[PDB]
């Protein structure tokens, strides 16, 4: 019976955000399996029938790893980027693209709702331009522009974006991205309420030896601090950057959360407590 | 930047100033709100934009990167006050509007020679003064 | 935390409905109990949120009768419509538009959501004629048509409609509609999925006198059969015929439920059981 | 014949305020008959069918005074609002939404137009707060916020709107507002081009006792001078400082006219000597 | 001066088919050519300035099986369609969406123009089903439904849809199906003018061994003749195939054209000769 | 209702017959299915509008009232058979549609001459005949 | 036109037949309102659109003149009645859609075998027989 | 297909006959050409929709595969002719319509008793009959 009491309960929960804008990436890393993976889409699902207009971004590092492996190419990262020559990017877009970004609009489309996935490259979402040391770093690329032209109409329509983290430069050579850089700059670019980043670990560590070492809210000043003092690292380094760079555009939070909690994405946003580290301050 | 002072040096005698603050449009609420808490009550905003290109780094607005040539949007706000209030509501808006990344905004001080209220045709310090505000809240403090 | 995971389990039930229009009859006990008043406008409200399109059409009789005590003027009843002469029709209009629709509006609006209460003259909503009994009841009005124009836009803008049951015919003499023919027929003209109607039983039992006989669900042919032997009567008889006049029509569901227990409506909705008598066409 | 060639007069008066909003307060002294009445809205239809926008808003303190003998409640009035206390306000909206706002849609309706009926609550239409001697007055408000959002798409879809004076506060508790003040206030949301008020009487007077004392016309500070000296009083206090309000928040002008001379309102807008006395300056 | 004489002369030839829809299949020899690439989207670009609706449906064969070398993996055929177990399914969608969609989107965007692409799950833009032969060829699909919602805001904003020829089931799976089918089915689909097919020969002959034995026009019940009398054998029976599936569905024409030619897709679209083999209803 | 008979004795000699039925517009998904698990797979769909007024009463469609002159809406289905399978088809139209309130519908059942199937150029029976249809369905029971 | 008559001889022992009339979609009332005031209360209209040329004139329609291979908007009705009453319905509408002019209609007379009322499953003479209808008001006349 | 032969051996006395035909909607330009060419301009077109389910395969339409229960649209005609013109009739739709694949379309003959024209109130042969028509192109002929 008194199990709807409970949905009653939810009540101002859903109201407080509906029809706001949130842009949630999904961390390749918090992909371990199809069961988790699509406990993350029916979340996604639930919010835009409640009201809320969520847009999805991923990453897929461990599965571009993983065809690194069997072609028998070796990798590299530096501060949480992959180094990426010309071989290398034409590997990158085709995972992204062509496994991950399908795999999560094809289990949207079977929950129920529609997908629509895009690369920078479609309508010309996103335009790439090299990073200073491409030196070393080969094809990675820094987000120049961001025109969301293409997303009115399709959020119109009433589809759900998912979105891969590739794009080119104006002269059209394609460049790899890394997805949390995206998702912030997206967020920014449509004014979003809110950016939500689903990693692997509880939120951001105090210490990353330590999983009970969770921050649960942090200000920029404070976090700055931390990539400095060396505590955030590799692929944290990003994340924490993307929520600095989206706050101080005007996006109002940014939190990151653990992707393999069940519903982790819902008890961020249903609830006070939240489910990681928030930033703002 | 809780202790900028600013230099009216050039303007003895001048009773009031203007001060004029281009910041990020988001900011907007937080600065009324602050000023308002403080008893500045009086103020005009403009939507505008603009370009502060420093060397050769590009300004990100929108997810977007602007560089030289490309306007940008901002919010301005005028404040007219009298002398002594001016260092502090400097100080104000700087702190409110502050993130740490280029194209923060910038704030000038003008001078102002009369203020008239239309509704009572006072003038002068009676005019620029407004019941409940910044004065008459130091003077309940004091 | 738990009311989360229990949050995520009402999606199949939000998907199902999404989009489709519901009218809802508010009337009788549920009605006078504040506690029910608005435990049942969070219902709606909640349902308008998740992104069902519900519509609130109410009763009123024990109020009206409170003013005609007060007046002296004290109700007639037969066959349980109201004996309505031109000084009760003003007094009936009176209350229901502007004490009960006002109050439900009223609280509506105090809950997040935003309502506009509607009488049948207010766009031509409902145009009224003399019921087949008039040279007894005087002023009770038949529903002639129903013109729903003038809620396509409110229903676009996002408002929730409450419907209060008086009426006109062309002439622009008013008339006094029984609220259940009104939800019967509006739903009739919206194409609506669900009609549902709050009373004060359990709905629809094999034998009157034992309160767990309750028929789940029942057909048409079935439920006429029921009349035909007797084995529900009274108070139910009218009630049963608005649902069927309804179905026949294209309604798609209809449910007599008990608006007596708390969140009566969502039980209705958001489970497989329900909250009362279900007929299907 | 010639009865054509005086129609044919009337153009350039027709074409001065084609497009234009007007909003028109129908007093509830000026409905002393049904047939007064019925040519009231004959020329609001009139008025809509040769161009103009026309909304209308009425009163109805007689109406209620009567209901009150009859319920065997006091009555008061200082300086022409009335003292309302819960049982007052709850016999107020009562009679204004119940019984005149559906008497004039009904009639709208019966001349060949479709009027929609909102007080303040529909749509969120009117937002309340108390006045500061509510003390003495009880539930009398002051409008707070206007918000016209729910007029747009029935002006659009060709609806006459017909508006009733209570409201309520955001907490939801209602309040009862002196019909000029939301004329007034409605007007000046909707930047209308003319604000028009149908008494009792020719309009203002030099002197109340004197009905040949007519002002013909009469600026804001000299009407002020005329509430200090004394000479308006009573329910003539709202109406000038609805029509001070309402022009000093950019409505062009403002008459007073008395609503039981056949038709008007009509030789207010369509002659250069006016019905009445006309405020500004 | 005189390319200017010229590009008057092609005004018939633009006014023909001015907001006309039509599908190319853009494939083998002409794709893996550089110059033939931005030949070929050159044409595109144009025909789109000039007036008519172009879609672009690509393969890729080649480019998948090179990868399936470097894997161990190496095709498998059967009478021209892949073999696809799961593993193959993942390698496919990785190429033609990954790499080939986004080089070819990638180059239209630098062409001055902006192209999207979209594969069959985006949108649902394609709804596949098991082919009479998956005993054999596993995930090979035919095409259950195109619903083409997705590309009319496409249209409408002025982006080029590029297209590639994977998709899934209504439970999710995933299929490989033959671009050419997918080009025909799109084509129906859309109620498209033409149909255009880039192959590596000049179309139908006569007599297989003669090259200048080029059927410049035929019609159904000629081209079905030509199939039963053998005159037409080999990797052209399934090209024609969906040609005539394509026209019985209201296709108006469709044309089987020599991708190795410079400019193949204006020379059949600008000139009445046209470059390569035409098949009318 | 399941036993309703039509008199085909005017027509002697006549082989194909067809039914024409007109009902409520939401009715027509269920007898189409009917049919369907039946065996009868050829029908043609048209939506009319229409009007049968008996006496004073009127219909209620669309929550308004319709009487003589009003046009309303009907979906209208023909199906085309062998006079063997006349009645059993009509019975199973009658009863999907059925709910029991006036405007439920009329059934009209017309001489048929000839079938031609234009994609065969087939005949008379051979056209009329469905593969996995009611004829071939009771020769797999039989 | 007041005086048709239709050719029923090849039908012997049909009891129903089927007035099929094409005519102006803009009389589609009138038509209908007069076979209402004589009794005719059940019929099914379609809209439908035609071609009837006639030598080299060519019908004028929405200001413009449609010829060969043009299709023109026109209403049909569908009537059911018996035997007797065709020659009066036919009369009925050829009179009140008639105008003069090329596109006039045409009207075609069917045979129909059997009749059912799908709620009451009444069939034949009380199936097509209407409450109230040209049958009853010629009793009340009598 | 040039050569199907009609069977109306049932109906021995009957002069008129409708010739219905159901097809793909693209194609109904081209047939109402092809009888224009041969002197049939008075025809009936109304766009319907069916299904014509045979086995367990699967008409495809709009890109899509439509099968038991999925109503598909078609384009139908009625032409209502004189005994010795049905063969040639049936003949021009068929040939026209057809494409070979499954949907193609089916066509149906059936008996017709009277035909009058409304603007004339001519009646049977003469009203059937077409200035300009197959039947004055063939007296031309001989
Ligand atoms: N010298 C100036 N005169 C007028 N307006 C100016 C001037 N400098 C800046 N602005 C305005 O102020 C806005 C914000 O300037 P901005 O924050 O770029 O200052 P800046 O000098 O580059 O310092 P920062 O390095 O923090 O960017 C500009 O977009 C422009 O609107
Ligand atoms: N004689 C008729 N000829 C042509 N169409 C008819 C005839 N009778 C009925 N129809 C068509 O059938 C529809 C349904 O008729 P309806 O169900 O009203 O028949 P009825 O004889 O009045 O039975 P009921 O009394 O149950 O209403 C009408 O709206 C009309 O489309
Ligand atoms: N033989 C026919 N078969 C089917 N439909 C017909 C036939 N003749 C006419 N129609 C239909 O009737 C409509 C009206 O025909 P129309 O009034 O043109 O007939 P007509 O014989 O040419 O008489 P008129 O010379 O007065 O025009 C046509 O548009 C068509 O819908
Ligand atoms: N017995 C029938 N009665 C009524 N309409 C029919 C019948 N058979 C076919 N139709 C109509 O004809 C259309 C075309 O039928 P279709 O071409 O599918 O016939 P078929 O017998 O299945 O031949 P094919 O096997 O070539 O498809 C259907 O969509 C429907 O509109
Ligand atoms: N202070 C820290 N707290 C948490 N994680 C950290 C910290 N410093 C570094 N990390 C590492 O950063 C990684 C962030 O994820 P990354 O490897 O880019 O994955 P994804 O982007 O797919 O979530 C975590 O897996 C963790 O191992
Ligand atoms: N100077 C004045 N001129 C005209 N009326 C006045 C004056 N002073 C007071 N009044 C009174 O004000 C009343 C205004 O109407 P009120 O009683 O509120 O009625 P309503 O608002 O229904 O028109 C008039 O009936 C009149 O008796
Ligand atoms: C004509 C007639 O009977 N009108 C009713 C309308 C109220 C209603 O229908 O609601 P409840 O379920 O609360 O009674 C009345 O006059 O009382
Ligand atoms: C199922 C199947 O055969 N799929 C093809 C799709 C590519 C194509 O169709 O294009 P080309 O003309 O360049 O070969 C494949 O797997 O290779
Ligand atoms: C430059 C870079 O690090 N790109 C990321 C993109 C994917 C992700 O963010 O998970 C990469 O792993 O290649
Ligand atoms: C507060 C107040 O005076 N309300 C008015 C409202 C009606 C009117 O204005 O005529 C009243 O009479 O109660
Ligand atoms: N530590 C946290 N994650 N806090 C999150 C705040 C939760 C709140 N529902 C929000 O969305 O703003
Ligand atoms: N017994 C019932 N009334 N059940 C109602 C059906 C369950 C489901 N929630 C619905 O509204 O369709
Ligand atoms: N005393 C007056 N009432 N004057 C009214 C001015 C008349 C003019 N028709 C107007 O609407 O502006
Ligand atoms: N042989 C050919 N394929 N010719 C094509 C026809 C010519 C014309 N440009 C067209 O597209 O219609
Ligand atoms: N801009 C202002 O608000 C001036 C305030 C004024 N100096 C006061 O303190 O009263
Ligand atoms: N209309 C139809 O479906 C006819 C079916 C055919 N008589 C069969 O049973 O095979
Ligand atoms: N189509 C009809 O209206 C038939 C009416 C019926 N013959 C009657 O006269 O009662
Ligand atoms: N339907 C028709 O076109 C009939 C034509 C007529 N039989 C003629 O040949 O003149
Ligand atoms: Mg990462
Ligand atoms: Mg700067
Ligand atoms: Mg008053
Ligand atoms: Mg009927
Ligand atoms: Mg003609
Ligand atoms: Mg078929």
């Amino acid at each position: 019976d008194y199990r709807v009491e409970i949905l009653s309960e939810s009540l101002p929960f859903i109201q407080k955000f509906r029809g706001k804008t949130i842009v949630v990436k999904y961390g390749g890393a918090a992909m371990t399996s199809p069961e988790l993976k699509s406990s993350v889409v029916s979340d996604l699902v639930l919010l835009a029938c409640v009201g809320l207009r969520p847009i999805l971004v991923h990453g897929g590092g461990p599965d571009i790893n993983r065809y690194l492996k069997q072609l028998n190419i070796p990798a590299e990262f530096r501060d949480g980027l992959r180094v990426t020559d010309a071989t290398t990017m034409e590997i990158v877009s085709m995972v992204l693209v062509g496994k991950v970004n399908k795999n999560l609009v094809s289990l949207i489309n079977a929950a129920g709702a529609t997908a629509v996935g895009l690369s920078g490259h479609d309508g010309r979402l996103l335009t790439a331009r090299p990073v200073p040391n491409s030196a070393q770093l080969g094809f990675v690329g820094e987000v120049a522009r961001v025109d969301p032209s293409v997303l009115r109409p399709l959020v119109d329509y009433g589809y759900i974006p998912v979105i891969a983290s590739v794009a080119a430069d104006d002269s059209g050579q394609a460049y790899n991205i890394n997805a949390d850089t995206v998702a912030g700059e997206l967020a920014a670019a449509l004014g979003a309420e809110k950016l939500i980043l689903l990693t692997d670990v509880a939120g951001i560590l105090e210490n990353k030896e330590d999983p009970s070492s969770l921050i649960k809210e942090i200000d920029i000043k404070g976090v700055k601090k931390m990539i400095e003092d060396g505590k955030v690292a590799g692929g944290m380094i990003p994340k924490v950057k993307c929520c600095i760079r989206s706050l101080a555009q005007g996006v109002k939070t940014a939190s990151i959360i653990d992707g393999r909690r069940q519903h982790s994405l819902l008890h961020e946003i249903m609830s006070d407590e939240g489910a990681g580290t928030m930033i703002t301050g | 930047l809780e202790s900028i002072q600013c230099d009216l040096s050039a303007f003895p005698g001048v009773k009031f100033f203007r001060i004029e603050a281009i910041f990020r449009p988001w900011r907007l609420p937080f600065v009324i709100d602050t000023l308002s808490k403080y008893g500045i009550r009086g103020l005009t905003n403009t939507p505008v934009k603009g370009v502060g290109v420093q060397g050769g780094s590009r300004e990100r607005y929108a997810g977007t990167e602007f560089g030289p040539s490309n306007l940008v949007d901002k919010e301005k706000l005028d404040i007219v006050v009298s002398r002594a209030q001016v260092d502090a509501v400097v100080r104000l808006v700087a702190a409110s509007a502050y993130t740490g990344e280029i194209g923060d905004g910038k704030i000038f001080v003008h001078p102002v020679a009369e203020v008239v209220r239309i509704r009572t045709a006072e003038t002068g310090l009676e005019a620029e003064k407004m019941e409940g505000g910044m004065e008459d809240m130091m003077k309940k403090k004091k």
